[PDB]
């Protein structure tokens, strides 16, 4: 089963977990983004105020979250990540 | 698709059935062009493919429609659940 | 009163649209996007959510699930109907 072209499928998969430390009591992401220098390590935001970090082969690396000199919750809804380009 | 540098007109232009979004390009080559759908679904079109075989119009211009979905063949990697982003993992060593 | 009863469950037709083109008709809309919002606000403003909310909350992530596959089921349909 294909399009009538030369294209290839999507037969490979790798599926990996998130929320951890996050998680009615169901929370969802709302931005990823990956680390240019080592592609490997990326952080997740999600509405209720934090950014998790984590990364693909060693799990274990540093698994902390990032948040400001805040107390309580604040919950931003952080809703863009970027990486600054450079060293 | 266009470019800075060009004159005025599009280079290219690719067509999906529902909304798009999460678009990213290839880092490497314009080989593929990614994008997730609203859907839950996500798509690939092949960039490094000559014209032909696409809807033509005149005034020529030609339309490219290239693409087989996640909607076809049924899988758990869709998760049924709207995608937010999708970005290209450089880290193939092996 | 009138969103916990028995949502029904959406349905694609292809009998109105026969020109080769099907599509899902959901039903509740609404509802879904009410509930996502309702326990995700609730939750981040630190608010109790009653029981019925969470029931139904669940039940429609249900049949948000279930209206995409039905989605795919149909563009894959239409993707052979144009070939």
């Amino acid at each position: 089963i294909s399009d009538l072209g030369l294209m290839p499928g999507g037969r490979v998969k790798l599926v990996h977990s998130a929320l951890i430390q996050l998680g009615w009591g169901t929370t969802q992401t709302l931005n990823v983004k990956f680390l240019p220098s080592d592609p490997n390590h990326f952080i997740i935001g999600t509405d209720m105020g934090l950014i998790s970090h984590g990364t693909r082969q060693d799990l274990r690396v540093a698994p902390k979250l990032f948040k400001p000199q805040q107390h309580g919750i604040r919950p931003v809804k952080v809703n863009v990540i970027d990486f600054s380009p450079f060293g | 698709v266009w470019d800075i540098w060009q004159p005025s007109g599009p280079q290219k232009v690719l067509i999906c059935e529902s909304q798009v979004t999460c678009c990213c390009l290839s880092p490497l080559k314009a080989f593929l062009l990614f994008a997730g759908t609203a859907h839950g679904s996500v798509v690939v079109w092949d960039l490094r493919e000559d014209s032909r075989l696409h809807y033509s119009v005149t005034l020529f211009w030609t339309f490219r429609t290239a693409t087989f979905s996640t909607d076809g063949i049924l899988t758990s990697v869709n998760h049924r659940s709207p995608l937010q982003a999708v970005e290209p993992i450089s880290t193939s060593v092996h | 009163d009138s969103r916990s009863g028995l949502c029904i469950e959406a349905s694609s037709r292809i009998m109105e649209l026969d020109s080769n083109d099907g599509l899902l008709k959901v039903h509740y809309s609404d509802r879904l996007v009410i509930l996502l919002r309702e326990v995700r606000q609730l939750s981040a403003l630190g608010f109790v959510i009653p029981a019925k909310i969470q029931q139904v909350a669940n039940i429609a992530q249900k049949f948000c699930k279930q209206a995409i596959i039905l989605k795919q089921v149909a563009h894959f349909y239409n993707s052979i109907d144009q070939q």
